């Protein structure tokens, strides 16, 4: 399982999800991250706006957003949660950039969300069991 | 307002950290 192709894989559904094209065990890892973000983003647009609405995202701004909403969605604890979070949180920056005509900025985020994987994640990830646990975690939730 | 964002996705990982889990 390599992080980068998780987040490549990922933002690419968000985008084609919303009708945007953008350039076997480690399939089931996308696809059941691809259902728990579908699944969350659900749950979080039940009590919450479209999250795209509520971003102010500009170039120059996109860096230290991203940087301050992981920082503090991380900073008390990690859970598979907050990672789904973090992948979802990532796809609508990618998602709004393409909506405000500042699609370049996809591949920025891109490498921020595997650098934080890769620095920051991995750590808890392989203490917990590795991505085959998150796919047994959210088995039961799959449709 | 990047707070109030970062607390609505926290509040929300939690939640499906625990519906998801049991």
């Amino acid at each position: 399982y390599d992080n980068r192709e998780i987040v490549m894989k990922y933002i690419h559904y968000k985008l084609s999800q919303r009708g945007y094209e953008w350039d076997t065990e480690s399939e089931v890892v996308h696809l059941t991250l691809r259902q728990a973000g579908d699944d969350f983003s659900r749950r979080y647009r039940r009590d919450f706006a479209e999250m795209s609405s509520q971003l102010h995202l500009t170039p120059f701004t996109a860096r230290g957003r991203f940087a301050t909403v992981v920082e503090e969605l991380f900073r008390d604890g990690v859970n598979w949660g907050r990672i789904v979070a973090f992948f979802e949180f990532g796809g609508v920056m990618c998602v709004e950039s393409v909506n405000r005509e500042m699609s370049p900025l996809v591949d920025n985020i891109a490498l921020w969300m595997t650098e934080y994987l890769n620095r920051h994640l991995h750590t808890w990830i392989q203490d917990n069991g590795g991505w085959d646990a998150f796919v047994e975690l959210y088995g039961p939730s799959m449709r | 307002t990047m707070e109030n964002l970062s607390r609505r996705l926290k509040v929300t990982g939690d939640l499906f950290d625990i519906m998801s889990g049991q």
